[PDB]
């Protein structure tokens, strides 16, 4: 009787420990209304989260509570905490304990408010925080590998073999899912239809998710896409409006692998995954090539473990077996992972019990997280 | 427990009656009356002197109250309507009435258009308002007003007024007892308003556009009938203007800005998503909305305006469709405000109360501070 | 062939044009189509139904007004054809299009579809042996004389702010909001209506352009101008009555820098300017902070400079240097600026000769001035 619950910088995977499938799967989303001096009447809400404010969202102002991985408005991730905890599993946190997954290389201060809010405001009896790679190798059924995750506000890098983590050859890359949209966002307005306000910013993820692809050779398909055109795929707005895509398909994850579209100045994915697997050791290089895997939604594009394994197999040398594991439940490895590990015999002495938090306080999740 | 007076005014005809009754108790124009007063002022003015207003606003409040309520002033609360876009000076003026001469418990200048959306129930559509002074469209989402999307026009029915004066005055073929014209320099308005309901009518699409035919180089309806008048000064009304009247109505004269083309622009600014649902609640409220035909008329016209190549390549293919208010069109926002006054619940606490009023001064509007 | 460039500085609202070498453009109008209310059949009123600058101007209660230029895109092509055309018509130049170098302005970020049409009539049209179609920012910092600072214009519709440090344009600190003088404009005349008086038209609209341009002032705070009571400075209108503007007057330009009052979802000038300066390099704030260069019209109301220093002040880090350089030639130095970048000697590699434009076309445009 345990809850697993995924809070990303986007979607909230939340569910019950053993399930499958999670049952809460909603953008985690809070809209405040455009506040006017007019009124409403006969009742509205003040604060829409999740799904409500998904469908609602052509008047209020979507406003993401985490970014890049970090809680940015402890209040706003309370009201979505609340709304998953009563409304979507309906079920009080105080007879279960929790199971939370943050990013790797976090800054302390979210590890700990965490824990502080999940004790002082639900009046939970034990809480865990796990790497979201860790448990996308549970949910992989590895106890050997590199897990590429890329999520919505956070990409990284976790080598793990057998069972142990090198916390030294972990990365990090800040370029994931939303800067993603937010170029797609940019080159729409290039070809001729201006997404401005945050209400358009889930149609062009939208867009992102639907008519989006990697290109394997991505010279060559911009070549082919200027020169031919049948490529270009058409999409249908939530109005009868009709629109036309023809780079911004392929052209949308490429900053994926070239970060110098967004000005990043930094490695693509799938350097970072060979920097990452370069500070391991020497010994334990032929595993981590054989299984890496490949998790979050945002490798959730089509045709994107064969870029991978051509740029790692252009990058690593040739007596390497490169192998890229990409499960079609990537989407939710992080969650499944979650359910496998809470649903664990041994898991029960790694909890955070009430009483341990009431000693030590938010300093006893460092010397617990793992 | 108390019930709740709804106020609703207008240039034309002012509403009002009490909470919870389906349909007002009176409906009596914003006309006074005064001795030595050839033609009454109406109540209901802008841009005029502050303590005229507040006397105006004082002496028809009390005969409102005291011919057509029955009730004194301070044992139910008051819901007074109002369309937005008021000017601030004139809701003022009904603020300082209300709590300094009759001292009621609480005020509350709600919308017209929301509480006209609140008839039908449901939380969003497309309301257009044909007021008596303007035309007015406000899109209303999920109970909230999208007020930066408006759209006013002065084609209410002080034009269609204007338009029969003129064109009456023209072919002014009053007998004898044979053409007689301008025999008057100006004739009243309930003459005019007569004329409106009992003998004009909407015309259709087809036969609008034979109107515009017509124009320059055919009228094809010809019905008339001799419209009588008191003192022997019957005059003759022409098969055709009874068909011009609504076309000036729906005329755009090459600035593409009638009256249905009002809900398409601000369909136009409304943001992607509010789109569809604005196209699949339609609400047509107003009292120059209970012509013969209007409404198959304006319909016709949405139809034949979404073809066109200026708002098609942003809307395109859409299901347009028009409610039926459980109430009259001319009188709907009344209704939407009396549902919101028989609901004693927020409303103590929604309303402006008179203490705060008192202590304070400060009128909620959107304004800051 | 060669002869004087001209420097067709367009835009949403005021067109400004005039030679190279020129301080001052002896030919402004405002940007817009007049056509007659009232359909013609015949002679004896406004006739050929086309009206520019002073026969635009020479009667506004008899034209229907038509602007073909909203939010720096170009909707009706053909009017933009005939405003060109009225540049070099009998009244504005007497000039050979055919002979003259054509340098073009435009705001950043426009779609593609604009450069090419654009192109199409200035090669196809007006066969200018000389075209370069230029920014909107980089001509104000040619005005200035100032090698660093951060521009932020306000035209009639777009409003945005390119931190260029020493001639390096920073494209991804750029920050585009369509909000701007138009809608300045059109936002007092909703508040005009809850003053008493009401516009309906589009020469009525340029009526309330004129009401805007007369009395709008910024307070540094509105809330104290709301409580006192103003003293209803009057305006005389052109049709020959006056209105008392009241509060309105300074209730309007609060758009730019709250537009979330009114129900619009943008980020205001103060943070266009904030935003762009943040999302560049941690080295170069403190000078751009110091180096503001204003342009455009909207940034012409009384007391601008002072609100702006206030929520800069607020928004900025403490101790730091500000100085918004406010020139008195905002309304032209995008046109001073490039007539001062066509007169220069480098300035023939920018452009693209008739025959170059016909080798490859589109791409001639992008690849060249880009
Ligand atoms: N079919 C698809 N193709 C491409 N991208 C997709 C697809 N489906 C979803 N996405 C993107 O994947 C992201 C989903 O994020 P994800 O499912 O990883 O949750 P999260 O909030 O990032 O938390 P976590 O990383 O822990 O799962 C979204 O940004 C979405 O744009
Ligand atoms: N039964 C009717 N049939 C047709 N038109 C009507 C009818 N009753 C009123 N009207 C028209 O409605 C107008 C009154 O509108 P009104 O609701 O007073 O506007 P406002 O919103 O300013 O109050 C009058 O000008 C009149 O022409
Ligand atoms: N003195 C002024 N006071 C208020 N607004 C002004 C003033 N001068 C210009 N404007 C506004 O600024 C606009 C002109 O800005 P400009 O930079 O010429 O625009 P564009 O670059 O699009 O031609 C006009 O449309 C007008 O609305």
């Amino acid at each position: 009787a345990a809850l697993v619950v995924d809070n990303g910088s986007g979607m909230c995977k939340a569910g019950f420990a053993g399930d499958d499938a999670p049952r809460a799967v909603f953008p985690s989303i809070v809209g405040r209304p455009r506040h006017q001096g007019v009124m409403v009447g006969m009742g509205q809400k003040d604060s829409y989260v999740g799904d409500e404010a998904q469908s609602k969202r052509g008047i209020l102002t979507l406003k993401y509570p985490i970014e890049h991985g970090i809680v940015t408005n402890w209040d706003d991730m309370e009201k979505i905490w609340h709304h998953t905890f009563y409304n979507e599993l309906r079920v009080a946190p105080e007879e279960h304990p929790v199971l939370l997954t943050e990013a790797p290389l976090n800054p302390k201060a979210n590890r700990e408010k965490m824990t502080q809010i999940m004790f002082e405001t639900f009046n939970t009896p034990a809480m865990y925080v796990a790497i979201q790679a860790v448990l996308s190798l549970y949910a992989s059924g590895r106890t050997t590998g590199i897990v590429m995750d890329s999520g919505d506000g956070v990409t990284h890098t976790v080598p793990i073999y057998e069972g142990y983590a090198l916390p030294h050859a972990i990365l990090r890359l800040d370029l994931a899912g939303r800067d993603l949209t937010d170029y797609l966002m940019k080159i729409l307005t290039e070809r001729g239809y201006s997404f401005t306000t945050t209400a358009e910013r889930e149609i062009v993820r939208d867009i992102k998710e639907k008519l989006c692809y990697v290109a394997l050779d991505f010279e060559q398909e911009m070549a082919t896409a200027a020169s031919s055109s049948s490529l270009e795929k058409s999409y249908e707005l939530p109005d009868g409006q009709v629109i036309t895509i023809g780079n911004e398909r392929f052209r949308c994850p490429e900053a994926l692998f070239q970060p110098s579209f967004l000005g990043m100045e930094s490695c693509g994915i799938h350097e970072t995954t060979f920097n990452s697997i370069m500070k391991c050791d020497v010994d334990i290089r032929k595993d981590l090539y054989a299984n890496t895997v490949l998790s979050g939604g945002t490798t959730m594009y089509p045709g994107i473990a064969d870029r991978m394994q051509k740029e790692i197999t252009a990058l690593a040398p040739s007596t390497m077996k490169i192998k890229i594991i990409a499960p079609p439940e990537r989407k939710y490895s992080v969650w499944i992972g979650g359910s496998i590990l809470a649903s664990l015999s041994t898991f029960q002495q790694m909890w955070i019990s009430k009483q341990e938090y009431d000693e030590s306080g938010p300093s006893i999740v460092h010397r617990k997280c793992f | 427990e108390k019930t709740a007076v709804v106020i609703d005014l207008g240039e034309a005809f002012t509403k009002c009656g009490f909470a919870g009754e389906t349909g007002p108790r009176c409906i009596i124009p914003s006309v006074i009356k005064k001795a030595g007063m050839p033609k009454p002022i109406k109540v209901v003015q802008y841009n005029i002197n502050t303590e005229e207003l507040y006397s105006y606003l004082k002496e028809f409040i009390h005969i409102l109250y005291f011919r057509h309520l029955l009730v004194n002033p301070r044992d139910r609360r008051v819901v007074v309507i109002e369309s937005v876009l008021c000017p601030s000076h004139f809701r003022e003026t009904l603020t300082r009435v209300l709590f300094k001469y009759f001292e009621v418990p609480s005020v509350l200048l709600a919308p017209s258009h929301l509480m006209a959306l609140l008839t039908l129930g449901i939380n969003s559509a497309m309301v257009l308002d044909c007021g008596y002074r303007e035309s007015l469209v406000l899109p209303i989402y999920e109970g909230i007003p999208v007020l930066n999307c408006w759209g006013a026009l002065p084609l209410g029915g002080k034009a269609l007024h204007k338009e029969l004066e003129t064109q009456l005055l023209e072919q002014c073929t009053v007998d004898t007892g044979q053409s007689l014209p301008s025999v008057m320099g100006s004739i009243p308005e309930g003459v005019l308003e007569d004329i409106k309901v009992r003998t004009c009518f909407v015309s259709d699409l087809t036969r609008g556009l034979k109107i515009q035919a017509a124009k320059f180089n055919r009228p094809s309806p010809p019905p008339n009938v001799d419209y009588p008048l008191d003192g022997e000064k019957i005059l003759h009304v022409l098969g055709s203007i009874r068909d011009s009247v609504v076309e000036i109505l729906f005329e755009q004269d090459n600035e593409e800005k009638s009256v249905a083309t009002l809900i398409l622009d601000s369909l136009m600014q409304c943001p992607i998503d509010t789109r569809k649902q604005l196209a699949e609640n339609l609400v047509i409220i107003g009292g120059t909305s209970m012509l013969p035909g209007f409404l198959h008329r304006l319909l016709a016209e949405i139809r034949y305006l979404v073809e066109k190549p200026k708002y098609k390549k942003t809307l395109g293919t859409k299901t347009f469709r028009i409610h039926t208010p459980p109430a009259k069109a001319n009188c709907v926002a009344w209704l939407g405000g009396a549902i919101f006054g028989a609901l004693q619940d927020i409303l103590g606490s929604r309303s402006v109360s008179k203490e705060y009023y008192n202590q304070t001064g400060r009128i909620p509007d959107w304004c800051s501070l | 062939i060669a002869n004087q460039p001209v420097v067709i500085d367009n835009g949403s609202g005021v067109i400004k044009a005039g030679f190279a070498g020129d301080q001052i453009p002896k030919y402004c109008f405002p940007n817009y189509v007049g056509r007659p209310k009232h359909v013609r059949v015949m002679a004896g009123a406004l006739e050929g139904d086309i009206f520019i600058g002073p026969k635009a101007e020479e009667h506004r209660g008899l034209l229907s007004i038509r602007y073909p230029m909203e939010h720096g895109i170009v909707k009706d092509w053909n009017d933009m054809e005939r405003i060109w055309q009225y540049v070099y018509s009998k009244d504005q130049l007497q000039t050979f299009s055919e002979e003259h170098p054509v340098l073009l302005t435009e705001a950043p970020l426009n779609p593609r579809k604009n450069r090419e049409r654009a192109a199409e009539v200035f090669f196809e049209t007006f066969n200018v042996p000389a075209l370069f179609i230029s920014m909107q920012a980089v001509l104000s910092l040619y005005a200035t004389g100032r090698t660093t600072g951060v521009v932020l214009d306000s035209g009639d519709g777009v409003t945005h702010a390119v931190p260029i440090y020493e001639g390096f344009a920073m494209p991804h600190s750029i920050m585009r909001i369509d909000i701007a003088g138009r809608d300045v404009s059109r936002f007092l005349r909703l508040y005009l209506r809850k003053e008493g008086y009401d516009f309906h038209s589009s020469s009525e609209f340029e009526i309330v352009k004129a009401i805007k341009e007369r009395a709008c002032y910024l307070s540094i705070n509105p809330q104290k101008d709301e409580t006192l009571e103003t003293e209803k400075a009057q305006y005389y209108l052109p049709d020959g009555s006056t209105i008392e503007i009241g509060p309105s007057r300074f209730r309007a330009p609060e758009l730019l820098f709250r537009p979330d009052l009114i129900g619009e979802e943008s980020e205001g000038i103060h943070e266009v300017l904030v935003f762009a300066i943040q999302k560049s390099d941690m080295d170069l704030r403190r000078t751009l902070f110091s180096n503001i260069v204003l342009s455009g019209g909207s940034t012409l109301f009384k007391g601008f400079g002072d609100r702006l220093l206030s929520e800069v002040k607020k928004l900025a880090p403490k101790d730091v240097k500000i100085r918004i350089s406010a020139p008195q030639e905002r309304l032209y130095s995008t046109w001073i600026g490039g007539s001062i970048l066509a007169s220069l000697d480098t300035f023939k590699k920018m452009w693209v000769s008739k025959k170059e434009y016909e080798e490859d076309g589109a791409r001639s445009i992008h690849r060249k001035t880009f």
